[PDB]
């Protein structure tokens, strides 16, 4: 509603996107009309019109006189095309850019970050038509506030087994297992744990019965034999 | 030697002193305005994102020793299953040496620091001649008797001055038209760039990047970070 | 062409000026009752030279003629008489009797004016002092304005300055972005929760619209003798033709390709068939009624899409892009779009019309 | 002295198997390559009546007959400051507990 | 990993079931899986004893 709103600041704002669309809209009539007034100069000749001169002047200093005209007016059209090829430029790379936006944004989520809509973990974003392009509306989920909890190197049981967490964006903090991009709890399971030749200081210091509180899925197979 | 040199146009008004370069400019109609940030402000940035891949939660209590950080960069790429101290020492000295060697090399080829000084010291004269080029257009007298109006409009009748004075008009303004249309390529060419950087730093300085080659070429890259540079920035992959 | 702000609009020829920077010539004396300043080297002997310093006169020194401002200065070049720049700008002169040097100034400097609101709300100039409250005293130039005050909102950003929409002038704050946590192994770490969803715009254009150049019209006006001559500039002509067609025609064959769209994606687009449970997207989807114009169903843009449209384009619709099938009738004046026909210029319709390019729009969503 | 520059040979990459002999790469070493890119031009305001007329106020009226170039030259290039200003300054954004 | 060499005893939480077998796979019995994987949990011997 806000977006609908402001449409009735700075850069990735509704302000800058509408700035950019009236140049848009604007450029190509600007162009023209340039354009189109260099028929009106006379360059160094006696008249803008090529038949007066040739009504005014003899055929041997008419034809010097209209090399003004066609010299003047011809580069006049050069840098008309000049000034168009850099637009077409311009906007090649912009659709290029498009074309990666809506394939790696629109329909589907990108892992990139700050690709589709700058700082925020993207979470999908829309389109809309405008003035000879795309409006993208991405949608960026920003976090209010922080849990701060303590992260855990690993484990270390009857200081024989090393015992790691597999996933790198996977943390254990006080036990629990989240994600390092949003704060989703979730109870240890064998499955996350991985095992290492060589155990670290850093790991937290565990026996084999006191492991299972750790993870509740873990099966003690020999304690399980003793029964 | 410092950005600091920027001129200012303040004392320019002046009068009292013989025109410098900067003024004999503007009193054509030239204004150079300072850059939109000085590099102070770039070199905060600089060592804002220096800062922050340390940066391991939302306070500065969670401060991290780099290790860490280059340890769980490490992790992301391959699990190290034996994380010997040696085998992060190795690590440590070969980066410490070659952090050395970029050092002592600014004091080759593309994608080494000999490329990018060249870049830079082009980027700093580039300005500095389109503009020197766009006013000595003034003294070229375009096919009329004069390079100046007032020596014109001396010499000759008004109807036949106002054919002469034309001449020049056509000359200068088709002279600012070309200098336009070489800026709006450094423009476009700077644009380019400049969105190339937000997304380098986005995805090689504040993350790991897991497209190949994009950071710094061929190998497994494990993280960058940025110094200030002349109107830009020197990412160190 | 009064005011200021009149006058600005004048030198622009437009009733409605956008924001931004306008260059602007400082106040000149109003009288201008030039003194005449007259130097040259002595003769025969005999000095005729005279000149007033500190007013801006009508100069003629040592056979460089202008009009600007003599004023003394301390310099003492021991060399030449007259003094220019590189570009053979005068710059000084010296009073030979005495050997004093006189510096030459322009009578007017430039100056920026900042038209924000539809008013001159401030002057970037070289000038300390003019009409308003105060002058703040950057580190380059002086900044005239009728407030003094910290610009905490720049409306207009340009260079390292920001101007509110009040007239403060001030320097764009360092905006702290978004935090990222950088991951680590061990230690108190930050996970960030209670998420909050924002959008970020961002426009792309897509493609340009074509412009069909016929040289021979351009430059020759339909004269058959002005053709042969042209013929003798070879292929000056041919490529400014090749090169506007070709980059039309790469710019469509791109652009077709890219807007693909799924007729069962159009399906779900409308807001009937779409559910947004507790997603609002009424703005963001458009309506399809079926039309009685040619039977043909017809889906009118969305909310949003009609507000980008309607108060931006000057036309109000791309339907308004001109046909010249009227042009050539001649059984009435000639508009802006048949004149420039007359003379060469075709522009032809866009790649994609609105109605395609919404069609797109609503399959991705 | 010259000579062709010879193909520098890259870093060979593996190509993912299923099965075979195959070779991991191990005992890495961490070198630094550098880039250089620019992010902001700066701004030149050119005042076109000034430029053009130098001042001249008989010189400024026969301007007045070309239109619109002597405007699209200053509208052009601080419409062309302005996007840079705002990009850059939008673009770097700063944190003081990073700092 | 295949980018860098770090060297791991398997884990059965890396493996996953497949329909059918193939010629490139290695010829193995239940009494050779638990050295292969140390993790393998064997019910039947479990159970057995
Ligand atoms: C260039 O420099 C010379 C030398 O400074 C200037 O000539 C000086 O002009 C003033 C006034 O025109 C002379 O003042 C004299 O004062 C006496 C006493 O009141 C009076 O009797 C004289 O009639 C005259 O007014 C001054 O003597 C004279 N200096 C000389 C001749 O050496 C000259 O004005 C400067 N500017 C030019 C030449 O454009
Ligand atoms: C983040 O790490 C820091 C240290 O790296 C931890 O700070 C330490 O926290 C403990 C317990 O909160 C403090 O112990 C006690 O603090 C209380 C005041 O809160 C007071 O009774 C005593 O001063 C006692 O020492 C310890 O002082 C403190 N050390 C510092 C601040 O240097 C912090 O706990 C960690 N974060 C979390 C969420 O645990
Ligand atoms: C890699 O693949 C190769 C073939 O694809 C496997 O065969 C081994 O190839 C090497 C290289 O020739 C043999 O080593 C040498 O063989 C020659 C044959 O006359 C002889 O001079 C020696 O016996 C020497 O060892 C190797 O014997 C051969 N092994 C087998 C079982 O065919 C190879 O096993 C694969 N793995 C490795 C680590 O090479
Ligand atoms: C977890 O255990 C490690 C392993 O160290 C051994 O076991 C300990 C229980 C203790 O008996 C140590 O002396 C044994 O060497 C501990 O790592 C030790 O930490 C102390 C701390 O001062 C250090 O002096 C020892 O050299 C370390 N031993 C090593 C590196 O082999 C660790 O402190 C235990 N606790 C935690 C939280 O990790
Ligand atoms: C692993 O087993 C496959 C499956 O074949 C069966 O198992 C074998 C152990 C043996 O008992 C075969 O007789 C069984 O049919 C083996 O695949 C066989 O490969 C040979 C060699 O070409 C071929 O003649 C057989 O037809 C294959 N049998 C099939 C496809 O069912 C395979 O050789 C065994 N060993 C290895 C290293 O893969
Ligand atoms: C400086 O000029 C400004 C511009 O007018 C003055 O500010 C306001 O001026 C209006 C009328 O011009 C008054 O009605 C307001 O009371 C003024 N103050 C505001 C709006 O806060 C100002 O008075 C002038 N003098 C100064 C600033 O000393
Ligand atoms: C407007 O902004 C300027 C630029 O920062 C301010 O100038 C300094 O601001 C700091 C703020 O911490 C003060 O400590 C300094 O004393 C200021 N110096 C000067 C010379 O002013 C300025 O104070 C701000 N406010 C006004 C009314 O100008
Ligand atoms: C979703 O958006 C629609 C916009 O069409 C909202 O409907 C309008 O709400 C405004 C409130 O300011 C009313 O004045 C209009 O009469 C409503 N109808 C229109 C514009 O057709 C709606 O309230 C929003 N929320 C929903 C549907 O839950
Ligand atoms: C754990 O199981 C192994 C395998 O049978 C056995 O050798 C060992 O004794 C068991 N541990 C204890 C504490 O009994
Ligand atoms: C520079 O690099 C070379 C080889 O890469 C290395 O031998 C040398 O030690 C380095 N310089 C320093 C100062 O370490
Ligand atoms: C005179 O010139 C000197 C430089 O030679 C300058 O510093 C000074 O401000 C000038 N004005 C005086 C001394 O009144
Ligand atoms: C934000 O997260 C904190 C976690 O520290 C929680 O206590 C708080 O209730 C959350 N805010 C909400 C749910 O509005
Ligand atoms: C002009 O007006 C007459 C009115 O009798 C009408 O018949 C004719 O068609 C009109 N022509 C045009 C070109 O409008
Ligand atoms: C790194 O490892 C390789 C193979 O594992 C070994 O040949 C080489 O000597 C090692 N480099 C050292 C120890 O410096
Ligand atoms: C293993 O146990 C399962 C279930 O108890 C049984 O179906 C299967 O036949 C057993 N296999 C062997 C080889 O004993």
């Amino acid at each position: 509603g806000n977006i609908t709103s402001a449409f009735e600041r700075g850069l990735n704002t509704v302000a800058h996107a509408l700035t950019k669309v009236q140049e848009v809209v604007n450029s190509q009539g600007a162009a023209l009309t340039q354009l189109t007034v260099q028929l009106q100069h006379n360059f160094q000749a006696i008249s803008s019109s090529i038949d007066d001169i040739y009504s005014r002047l003899d055929p041997p200093s008419a034809d010097v006189q209209v090399d003004r005209l066609i010299t003047g007016r011809l580069s006049a059209l050069n840098a008309f095309v000049a000034q168009t090829l850099t637009k077409y430029t311009e906007v090649q790379a912009s659709r290029k850019l498009a074309q990666q936006k809506v394939n790696e944004c629109v329909k589907s989520q990108s892992q990139r970050y700050g690709f589709c809509g700058g700082d925020g973990e993207h979470i999908f974003s829309l389109v809309q038509a405008a003035p000879q392009g795309l409006l993208f509306l991405h949608t960026v989920l920003v976090p209010s506030d922080f849990v701060d909890v303590i992260a855990i190197a690993g484990l270390c049981v009857n200081d024989e087994i090393a015992l790691t967490l597999r996933e790198p964006g996977l943390v254990l903090f006080t036990y629990f297992v989240s994600s390092r991009r949003m704060f989703e709890p979730r109870k240890p399971t064998v499955s996350d744990f991985v095992q290492i030749e060589s155990c670290v200081v850093t790991y937290v210091n565990l026996t084999r019965d006191q492991l299972p509180d750790v993870i509740p899925d873990y099966i003690d197979v020999n304690k399980t034999r003793d029964e | 030697g410092l950005g600091t040199v920027d001129e200012d146009y303040k004392r320019c008004s002046n009068g009292r002193s013989v025109a410098d370069l900067v003024c004999a400019q503007y009193y054509s109609g030239v204004m150079v305005l300072p850059g939109v940030v000085d590099a102070e402000k770039l070199h905060m940035y600089s060592a804002s994102l220096i800062g922050g891949m340390v940066l391991g939660g939302f306070t500065a209590a969670a401060a991290l020793p780099f290790s860490y950080a280059v340890q769980a960069r490490l992790n992301y790429l391959a699990l190290q299953t034996d994380v010997l101290q040696r085998n992060q020492q190795l690590l440590a000295e070969s980066f410490n040496s070659a952090i050395g060697n970029i050092t002592s090399a600014f004091e080759r080829g593309l994608n080494t620091v000999a490329h990018a000084l060249t870049k830079v010291q082009e980027v700093v004269n580039s300005q500095g001649a389109a503009l020197t080029q766009l006013t000595v257009q003034l003294q070229h007298n375009f096919q009329a008797i004069s390079s100046s109006i007032d020596d014109i409009y001396s010499r000759l009748d008004p109807p036949s001055a106002d054919v002469q004075v034309d001449r020049l008009i056509t000359g200068r303004l088709s002279a600012l038209n070309a200098f336009v249309a070489q800026t709006l390529t450094k423009y476009t060419e700077v644009q380019a760039s400049r969105k190339l950087a937000q997304q380098k730093v986005n995805e090689c300085v504040k993350s790991q990047s897991q497209r190949y080659g994009f950071c710094g070429g061929d190998g497994e890259h494990i993280f960058s970070l940025v110094q200030a540079a002349p109107q830009g920035l020197l990412f160190l992959h | 062409c009064d005011d200021p702000v009149s006058q600005l609009k004048c030198s622009q020829v437009a009733f409605d000026l956008d924001d931004g920077f306008y260059p602007f010539s400082s106040r000149n004396l109003l009288s201008h009752e030039q003194p005449i300043s007259f130097v040259t080297l002595p003769s025969f002997v005999t000095d005729v030279s005279f000149m007033t310093l500190d007013v801006c006169t009508k100069y003629t020194i040592y056979g460089f003629k202008g009009e600007g401002i003599i004023t003394l200065t301390n310099s003492s070049f021991l060399a030449g008489v007259y003094y220019t720049s590189d570009s053979g700008q005068l710059l000084a002169f010296k009073n030979v009797t005495s050997g004093a040097v006189y510096s030459v100034t322009p009578c007017s400097f430039s100056e920026q004016a900042a038209y924000v609101d539809d008013d001159i709300v401030g002057v970037i100039s070289s000038l300390s002092s003019s009409t308003f409250n105060s002058t703040r005293e950057l580190p380059g130039f002086f900044y005239h304005s009728n407030d003094g005050s910290n610009c905490t909102e720049p409306v207009l950003v340009y260079s390292n300055i920001g101007v509110c929409k009040s007239g403060s002038i001030g320097y764009v704050p360092s905006q702290s972005g978004q935090v990222k946590i950088a991951p680590t192994v061990t230690g108190n770490i930050s996970i960030p929760t209670n998420f909050s969803m924002s959008i970020r715009t961002e426009y792309l254009q897509l493609y340009n619209t074509p412009v069909s150049v016929d040289c021979a019209t351009y430059v020759c006006n339909g004269n058959s003798r002005c053709k042969q001559l042209l013929t003798q500039y070879t292929a000056a002509c041919k490529t400014i033709e090749s090169a506007l067609q070709l980059s039309a025609r790469l710019e469509s064959v791109e652009v077709n390709s890219m807007l693909t769209i799924s007729e069962e994606a159009l399906q779900l687009a409308t807001i009937s068939s779409f559910n947004g449970d507790g997603y609002n997207f009424t703005n963001v989807l458009g309506v399809s009624v079926y039309d009685p114009a040619r039977g043909r169903v017809v889906q009118k843009r969305s909310f949003i899409e009609d507000l980008l449209f309607n108060k931006v384009v000057t036309n109000g619709l791309g339907t308004v892009d001109e046909d010249y099938k009227r042009c050539s009738n001649g059984r009435s004046v000639a508009d802006l779009v048949c004149a420039q026909y007359y003379s060469g210029v075709m522009v032809l319709p866009g790649v994609v019309d609105a109605e395609k390019l919404h069609m797109y729009s609503a399959s991705l969503i």
